[PDB]
């Protein structure tokens, strides 16, 4: 129902922020 | 950066091949992975990545992932169609002002590569 693009977008939001921390 | 070439692996100059070099290992992320294992079907790539940037917020963290799973649909794609599409999409998303502004502002593709 919800398009995928902001489904998916939502997770990849969080991780690239988890990686962006933890990494960058 | 050549979006075609850092997803086929393929005649990289220097900075593209350490671009490729984070990429794979940001496609073994146990969280990226599950993402795209919800959604095997293509999604809107350029979508996708405008859809990251809707709090107001980018940084290098985002655009790895957002690479990454990229190249996790071009490495499945099922026709060259497919490939045409990630790949225009890409280059869509990264030629924007909004966000080619924040890469130029943010160290560049050098400072990526540079992690």
């Amino acid at each position: 129902a919800l398009p995928p693009e902001m489904v998916v977008a939502r997770e990849l939001r969080r991780i690239g922020d988890e990686f962006n921390r933890l990494y960058c | 950066i050549n979006f075609s070439a850092l997803l086929r692996g393929e005649r990289m100059c220097p900075l593209t091949r350490e671009i490729h070099s984070q990429m794979l290992i940001v496609t073994k992320s146990y969280s990226l992975v599950e993402t795209f294992r919800a959604f095997p079907r293509l999604p809107n790539i350029l979508e996708i990545g405008n859809n990251i940037v809707s709090d107001g917020n980018l940084n290098w963290g985002r655009i790895l992932i957002l690479l990454g799973i990229s190249q996790l649909y071009f490495t499945k794609s099922e026709s060259e169609s497919e490939r045409t599409q990630i790949t225009e999409q890409l280059e869509r998303f990264f030629r924007q002002d909004a966000i080619s502004n924040w890469i130029a502002s943010n160290g560049g593709w050098v400072t990526c590569a540079s992690l």
